[PDB]
DNA sequence: TTAGAGAATTGGAGAGTGTGTTTTTTTTTTTTTTT
DNA sequence: ACACACTCTCCAATTCTCTAA
């Protein structure tokens, strides 16, 4: 029975029913429906029988004109600024945070080699006000999961074995596979998850061999996280949130709160992000390769005379590709490399 | 309804059987057995198919054709138990000796029944009622050989084999206790004073309740029938289960098993934990009554046991036939058996001769003692190996696991103190509590090998304390309060603390065992890996040869094979050599010196703890083992000084 | 009734026309007849469904839409063909009345009838279908009665009778009571002749749709399949499989009087006609492969070519690549006549700084070995890694599952001490043994171990002892054949070379794609896998005196000369030399180990152990 | 007074018919993952 | 289909009665 009909303090009543031929396989669980059918009884106290219903009726990608708008956006000379401005517009300042979230949403490009090795596409960011951004990312992203560090069950963030025969269940790394996941307090991570997130982030997998269980789980996702150590090495970029205290801002927020108590929009931006992820996966030009390698050896030499490592060069490449992706340019260029290293100043 | 032709006529084979029983010889072989049956001296007849094959070959070489009875009774074995029995009944000779016939109730009953018929006149009963014997077939020797000679694992027994005679290899999982089963039932009619019989084959039957005898009927005498035990025929019955060896299970599968049935004198041959070659007849088990009508065509199946071959002769099974006598005389006449037998243990391992000599004395063991007031003293010997990594400890330990007829191997990390000793499991669905013995019970009257002894948990190792000295187990848990027997000798291996032995500390710091447990080993051998360009070269040359040829390098020494070694050890474990006063004085004086030296040096780097009274009895046990190996009936001082040397050498590794 | 004869005739014409099936009948018969005089091949034949289409469309659609009326006469005709061909005389009693005809199987082009368990629908009943999925359950094997033979005691006549059940035949007949007759029509008492009677094997399984296809987190759907005779036990749970058979219904469906008011449906099954696996490892060589493998083996430096063709996307670490190749080849396992065992498989450990491709290189083995299991060191327990108890039943762990294969362990330094000590047996005795409440058993685990770890101080410290940098006991390090230390030493030209290399790697595009679309000589990996498989199966190098002369000298010098060597040297080091020499000789496809192999093996061990060449 | 011919009453032999059957703790010993 | 519980039916065993020697 309908939830807004039930008398107070009682659990809802229900019925069982049958259909055949073309009325089969027409609905799925959780959907609200209207039914026309014969109401009758069947055999299964004294002179008493069970009731049921025999059903006789039930009631319950892009166009060309869509992508033309996305193409017009793609050739705008200030598109990067426009998307950054459109992200959590109530939050003051924090320019580079917004820029990093755009790159996290857009991602790099996945690749597979002749000797079978596999090259990651995702992006990972950490934030040290901050509560609002994770909710915004959850709303704008095509797929999203939100959690606090203790997790929804004894699976925690990653996965665990539980008990009577033993079984296994996955946390909110396995469940977000293929999409984005955001963690609301990364410091409240459990002990098992502290060690297990290394495999989940480096390999995009979780593997378990305990109590006769022997399986491997997929963890293909981009992680956004916030807190307040060596675990920072897992992320591509790390930043610290900043605040400003203009009274007009608080008064405006309060006036809006009273109003409810008494640039690009979200759905259009989400559809655009989906379109770009489906249409383009760009490649480095040779000029970018010379530039990046020269910069890499320059920083290592400077540090030697006074660390940078290959696992960070391969992160700068992913950021560069994600920046070229907004323009739908099939090749990445020095314009993107410059902004990539400029934005790499996490420190 | 329909019918077919087949190539076999049973009349010809019956004629062959009756000729074979009265003609074959290695007088004729089987007529001696039937004379013993007639004399009431013998209860079972074992038919050898090697005889039938020999008979066929001899009849062929005499220029005459004959049917291949050997394949004929392998292909359809069930029917020929009846044919042979009818032939035996036909050809049975008369007794050679007086019997005291009046001891038989059936004789009196049948004599009186015959007399009733004789008076009345002025088949009677089923022949199974008077067969005083059992009959079994023994399969073809593989060295003469046919499928019955070639062992099958429990997976290879497909549905094709139903009805045939086969051989199976595996481990027994459980055994039932004996109970009687009916064959012929006997009844009495009250009014007309007459007896009738019924024969039972199926798993169930309906007893009779009306006297259908023609004389009783014609006198219109509707009398009542009553059952009688005193003239019924029973036979002993037992049921077991066999399961495939764990090292033959294919990956990812669960092991399979078979149900075995045993009747007659063959009962209580099998035991749990045995590795065995069972041979028998493989048959289906039909349903009965209303159940059959709705059970479908899927049939249950089982194996009728006929003969059993064990892989290793238990030491208790020994008897000195002259066949064994002739072989032990080879070793006795050759001489210096102690060194040859020790050198023959694991020839693929170089050196380590004193360790091997100690392990040979472990295989022999001391003499059990029981005083007139009821005190008893341990006869088993316990040994421990303590040493650096990579010096063949696990390898040598696992080699001795092959020689002993009863033995088990276990490692410290894979083992629970409960499962090592005995467990109280709530195993059935009926919530019943049942006791099930552990590894130390399965190794009863044998050796138990425990590897990685230093990895086992300190609490779990305490379970071994009772078994080591008292050779018994005591349990008092939910619904169970009993003592089990565990007459087992323990052999264990360990690395010192921190792995490789550390010379900065004392031996006791490196050993890291508590005093109560360190005392329960009769010998603890300390072996260290110290480099040497000379010795390393010799070891490497030996090992490289073994990898090249699969044979130990030899110029002078021939090891005795494990079979002849088992025969010699089994013969040697029967002797019980006694001490004497001259020997007693010597060991009494040796013991004082050991305790004085211990007291002097409890502070010293050369300390190994304090000599308890259990070190005296260790000397006596080692001395008596040495006396057994020379087949003596008297301990000699020559044994005592060797027993002291073998204890002294264990500590010399400390001095590089 | 008359139509059955014409269908037999028409299939006889097919069998005469397409002659490759006669050769199949005859070859099976002559093979079985040969070894019978001393395994045996089944009386089964697989027909291409395309040939039958091109021969007669009316028979093709009949087989494919009305199998109950076309499969039996076709199968009968096959038996007549095999029976008319010559056969061994004087058959035995059991052979004379076996009740064992030949049987058919199919391949190719099912069209609309190629299905999955989710989409199998009531419209498809009594049709011949093909389904795909995962095996989830299997019953025990049971025998089933189909014919019994009886001997009449007085008359000397052998009688017989036949039995049927709803799953034994495609067409439908009156069910039989499973009773044995005790007495003749003429009153004679009968006896049952086991061994002349015929019983067949039976097994039921269950197949489920693959999890990759499950919608919306909904419940998955599955079907039961019936197997018999030859098809029994060819699968186990977790297998991906494709099954061919007739889809049929059973029973009274509650219309025989029941309380249900007939709301419940009829039961249904698939009768297994043919079973094929799916690859989701093994390959079979063609003649050309043998030729190429043998020709390539005569190059001067095959070891360099093959080793550099492992993980070409990873720059540097030549020696570790060579060690991995020798591991994949392996030594030779020895069993001596007294039952004693000598190990053959090589174990490798590598420890080093962050980011130095340890995990990336370890990942490559998992995708070129024929059987490989992967685990992280902290995600696994001692019992889970070896074996555990359940209900009593004993359940295998990862090292028992990869028996004749390789096991990869990443983050080895995070494994607890209580977990590590369970491994000490498996790396030398190659067995697992359990002694717990109600259980005692031994299991086999023959694999090679390769693993990666981090040093104690987070980076390797040359100014402290190797034991201080590597916190593992000496008894465990002794069990690894080769121990490699690797570091990220900062240098200009090294940095430049590596960075240029990874940038060239990231500019790859796969063959069938335009730029920006989403997705010396080196032998290809699909050829290298064949080379390794062939070399491991067909050549077993024996040792020689010239090789031994090198091995003994190197071992005694290496053990006795005082040096700052990074691993304990024991009797197991000698075996590592023998194993490595044997594996190198095997790369070379040599029937014997020579002086060259021993020399190379020594020069690899010296580099890993003493750090310099 | 015996006995034998005819009639009536009762018993149970035995033939027939329908039927039923397979098939949430609470307490206590032991292994395993989790803090 | 296989032991049981219960019902139905026919046939001859039995005792009673009448008649005459
Ligand atoms: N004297 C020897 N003769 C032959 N082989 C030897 C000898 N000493 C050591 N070995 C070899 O050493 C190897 C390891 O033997 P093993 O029994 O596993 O050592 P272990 O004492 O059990 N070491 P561990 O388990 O680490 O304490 C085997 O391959 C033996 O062949
Ligand atoms: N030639 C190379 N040398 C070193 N690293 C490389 C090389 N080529 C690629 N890489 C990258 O190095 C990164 C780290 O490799 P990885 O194998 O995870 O290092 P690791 O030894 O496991 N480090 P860690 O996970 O901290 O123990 C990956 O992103 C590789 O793609
Ligand atoms: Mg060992
Ligand atoms: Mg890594
Ligand atoms: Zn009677």
């Amino acid at each position: 029975e309908i939830p807004e009909l039930v008398p107070v303090g009682e659990m809802p009543r229900n019925l069982t029913m049958t259909c055949d031929r073309y009325l089969t396989n027409k609905v799925i669980p959780g959907t609200r429906v209207t039914i026309v059918g014969i109401y009758s009884i069947y055999n299964s106290g004294v002179a008493i029988r069970t009731p049921y219903i025999k059903i006789l009726g039930i009631q319950s990608m892009f166009t060309e004109e869509e992508e033309e708008e996305f193409l017009q956006l793609s050739r705008n000379p200030k598109l990067y600024e426009i998307l950054t401005n459109s992200i959590a517009p109530s939050i003051f300042g924090n320019e580079d945070i917004k820029k990093a979230i755009v790159c996290l949403l857009m991602g790099g490009s996945k690749k597979i080699l002749p000797d079978g090795m596999r090259l990651r596409g995702d992006i990972n960011v950490l934030l040290l006000a901050k509560s609002q951004l994770l909710k915004f990312v959850e709303k704008v992203s095509p797929i999203a999961v939100y959690t606090s560090g203790k997790g929804s069950s004894a699976a925690g963030l990653t996965a665990s074995v539980q008990r009577r025969e033993f079984y296994l269940e996955g946390g909110a790394m396995v469940l977000a596979d293929g999409g984005v996941v955001c963690i609301d307090e990364f410091d409240k991570m459990r002990d098992e998850d502290r060690v297990a997130i290394h495999e989940a982030m480096e390999q995009q997998t979780i593997s378990i061999a305990k109590a006769g269980i022997t399986t491997v789980l997929n963890s293909r996702t981009s992680v956004l996280a916030a807190a307040n150590t060596t675990i920072l090495s897992r992320f591509d970029m790390i930043f610290i949130v900043k605040d400003d205290h203009n009274e007009e801002r608080d008064i405006s927020i309060a006036n809006h709160v009273i109003n409810i108590h008494t640039e690009i929009s979200i759905e259009k931006m989400k559809r655009y992000i989906t379109y770009c992820r489906l249409k383009c996966a760009p490649r480095l030009s040779p000029q970018a390769a010379e530039k990046l390698s020269s910069n890499f050896v320059t920083i290592r030499k400077q540090l030697l005379i006074n660390p940078i490592t290959i696992r960070q060069l391969e992160a700068i490449i992913r950021i560069t590709e994600s920046l070229a992706k907004l323009e739908l340019s099939p090749i990445a260029q020095e314009r993107h490399v410059d902004e990539a290293i400029r934005l790499f100043q996490a420190s | 309804l329909p019918s077919i032709q087949l190539p076999v006529d049973y009349n010809n084979l019956f004629n062959e059987i009756t000729d074979f029983l009265v003609t074959f010889k290695q007088g004729p072989k089987y007529m001696a057995m039937l004379q013993k049956v007639a004399n009431r001296e013998l209860n079972s007849v074992i038919i050898d198919l090697d005889d039938i094959l020999q008979y066929q070959n001899e009849k062929f070489l005499q220029g005459t054709q004959a049917d291949d009875l050997v394949s004929a009774i392998q292909q359809n074995a069930n029917h020929f138990t009846e044919l042979f029995c009818r032939a035996i009944d036909n050809n049975m000779p008369l007794p050679t000796k007086e019997i005291d016939y009046k001891d038989d109730v059936l004789d009196v009953i049948l004599n009186q029944r015959r007399l009733r018929n004789e008076r009345m006149l002025s088949e009677l009963f089923p022949p199974n009622l008077t067969r005083r014997y059992f009959l079994y077939f023994k399969p073809l020797s593989q060295n003469c050989a046919a499928i019955s000679s070639k062992p099958l694992s429990v997976r290879q027994i497909k549905g094709d084999f139903l009805g045939q005679l086969i051989t199976v290899r595996g481990i027994i999982t459980r055994v039932s206790d004996v109970k009687p089963a009916v064959e012929v039932i006997a009844y009495t009619c009250d009014q007309c004073g007459y007896e009738v019989f019924q024969e039972v084959n199926s798993r169930t039957f309906t007893p009779l309740s009306e006297c259908t005898s023609e004389e009783c009927s014609q006198n219109q005498t509707k009398g009542q029938l009553f059952m009688s035990t005193r003239a019924s025929k029973f036979s002993a019955f037992q049921e077991c289960k066999i399961q495939e060896l764990s090292q033959q299970v294919p990956v990812g599968h669960i092991p399979r098993s078979l149900n075995i049935h045993v009747n007659g004198t063959l009962v209580r041959s099998l035991s749990p934990g045995d590795i065995v070659d069972v041979t028998g007849i493989f048959l289906p088990a039909p349903y009965t009554g209303f159940k059959a009508l709705k059970a479908g065509l899927l049939t249950e199946t089982y194996l009728e046991a006929q003969f059993v071959r064990q892989h290793k002769k238990k030491f208790a099974s020994f008897s000195l036939t002259s066949d064994v006598e002739e072989r032990v005389m080879e070793l006795i006449t050759s001489g210096d058996v102690y060194n040859r037998l020790a050198k023959s243990i694991a020839p693929e391992i170089y050196g380590n001769l004193d360790v091997k000599k100690a392990l040979l004395l472990l295989l022999v063991g001391g003499v059990d003692k029981r005083v007139g007031d009821g005190m008893k003293i341990r006869g088993d010997i316990n040994v421990c190996l303590m040493g650096d990594p990579g010096v063949a400890k696990s390898q040598l330990l696992k080699a001795i696991c092959k020689i002993s007829p009863r033995g088990v191997y276990t490692t410290g990390k894979g083992s629970s103190g409960v499962g090592l000793t005995a467990a109280v499991m709530k195993d059935p669905v009926t919530d019943e509590m049942i006791l099930e013995g552990g590894a130390l019970v399965l190794a009863d009257n044998g050796i138990c090998c425990i590897d990685e002894f230093d990895k086992m948990d300190e609490s779990d190792r305490t379970a071994i304390h009772e078994v080591m000295e008292q050779q018994t187990i005591s349990i008092s848990k939910a619904g169970i309060n009993t003592t089990l027997n565990a007459r087992t000798s323990i052999l264990a291996a360990a690395n010192p603390l921190y792995g490789r032995y550390n010379p900065r500390l004392s031996p006791l710091d490196n050993i890291n065992l508590p005093a109560a447990l360190l005392s329960r080993f009769d010998i603890l051998f300390l072996m260290l890996d110290i480099p040497s360009r000379d010795d390393d070269e010799k070891l490497a040359e030996h090992v490289t040869y073994v990898h090249m040829h699969n044979k130990q390098p030899d110029l002078d020494f021939t090891p005795v094979e494990p079979s002849k070694m088992r025969e010699y050890i089994a013969y040697a474990k029967t002797k019980r050599p006694v001490m004497s006063e001259a020997v007693n004085d010597y060991v009494v004086q040796a013991y004082i010196r050991l305790r004085q030296d211990s007291k002097r040096e409890m502070d010293s780097k050369f300390s190994f703890g304090q000599a308890t009274p259990r070190t005296l009895l260790g000397i006596i046990r080692l001395s008596q083992a040495l006396a057994k190996l020379r087949l003596a009936d008297m301990v000699d001082i020559d044994d005592v000084e060797e027993a002291l040397r073998l204890v002294r050498v264990s500590k010399e590794s400390l001095y590089q | 009734d008359a139509v059955f004869g014409d269908r037999v005739r028409r299939f006889q014409e097919f069998l005469d026309t397409f002659t490759s099936y006669r050769d199949s009948v005859r070859s099976i018969q002559v093979y079985n007849s040969n070894n019978a005089a001393n395994n045996i091949l089944p009386h089964r034949i697989i027909i291409s469904l395309d040939d039958l289409r091109e021969f007669d469309r009316s028979f093709w659609s009949g087989i494919l839409v009305e199998p109950a009326y076309f499969i039996p006469p076709a199968e009968k005709a096959l038996t007549d063909l095999a029976d008319s061909m010559d056969d061994v005389p004087h058959p035995n009693a059991s052979a004379v009345s076996s009740r064992h005809p030949w049987k058919l199987s199919f391949k190719g082009s099912f069209g609309a009838h190629a299905l999955s368990p989710r989409t199998l629908t009531a419209q498809h009943l009594n049709k011949l279908v093909s389904v795909e999925g995962i095996v989830t359950k299997t019953s025990l094997v049971r025998p089933k009665l189909i014919r019994s033979v009886h001997y009449a005691a007085k008359t000397g006549r052998f009688h017989y009778r036949d039995y049927t059940d709803a799953t034994t035949t495609l067409t439908t007949r009156i069910p039989t009571p499973a009773i044995y007759p005790t007495e003749d029509t003429e009153g004679n008492k009968l006896t049952t002749e086991y061994g002349y009677s015929t019983f067949i094997d039976h097994q039921r399984i269950t197949v489920q749709e693959m999890p990759e296809m499950a919608p919306a987190g909904q419940l998955p759907r599955s079907i039961d399949v019936i197997l018999d005779d030859d098809l029994v036990d060819k699968t186990k749970p977790g297998d991906r499989v494709n099954v061919v058979g007739v889809f049929k219904s059973l029973g009274a469906g509650g219309m025989n009087q029941s309380n249900s008011n007939t709301l419940i449906g009829f039961k249904t099954l698939i009768l297994g006609n043919t079973v094929y696996p799916l690859h989701a490892a093994r390959q079979m060589l063609t003649d050309f492969d043998i030729r190429n493998i043998n020709k390539l083996s005569k190059k001067k430096d095959i070891f360099d070519i093959l080793s550099q063709s492992l993980a070409p996307s990873i720059y540097g670490h030549d020696h570790i690549k060579k060690a991995i190749l020798l591991m994949l080849m392996g030594g030779v396992e020895k069993n001596l006549e007294n039952g004693s065992h000598l190990r053959g498989d090589i174990n490798i450990l590598m420890v080093g700084d962050p980011s130095t491709a340890k995990s990336q290189l370890l990942r490559f083995v998992l995708n070129t070995a024929s059987l490989a299991i992967a685990t992280t060191g902290r995600g696994s327990s001692g019992v889970g890694l070896t074996a555990a108890v359940t209900t009593r039943r004993l359940e295998a762990g990862a090292m028992v599952l990869a028996d004749r294969g390789v096991v990869c362990i990443d983050e080895f330094d995070k494994m607890t001490d209580v977990d590590r000590v369970a491994i000490h047996e498996v790396m030398e005795q190659q067995t697992v043994t359990i002694a717990k409440a109600g259980i005692h058993t031994t299991l086999n685990a023959r694999c090679s171990v390769i693993a990666a770890a981090n040093p104690v101080f987070g980076q390797y410290d040359v100014n402290r002892d190797p034991h201080q940098n590597i916190a593992l006991p000496d008894s465990l390090l002794s069990r690894f054949d080769l121990l490699f230390v690797v570091t990220d030493d900062i240098n200009e030209i090294r940095d430049r070379s590596i960075s240029e290399h990874v940038l060239r790697t990231h500019r790859y595009l796969p063959p069938g794609y335009l730029e920006g679309e989403p997705v010396p000589k080196l032998v290809t990996i699909p050829f290298l896998r064949k080379y390794v498989q062939y070399a491991k199966e067909r050549v077993i190098p024996q040792l020689t005196q010239e090789a031994i002369n090198v091995i003994v000298k190197n071992y005694t010098d290496l053990r006795n000369d005082d040096n700052t060597k990074k691993s304990p040297i024991t009797a197991r080091t000698l075996e590592t030399l023998i194993r490595l020499a044997t594996a190198h000789a095997k790369v070379r496809l040599s029937k014997t180990v020579n002086k060259v192999d021993a020399k190379v093996a020594a020069n690899l061990l010296r580099f890993a152990l003493l750090g310099e060449d």
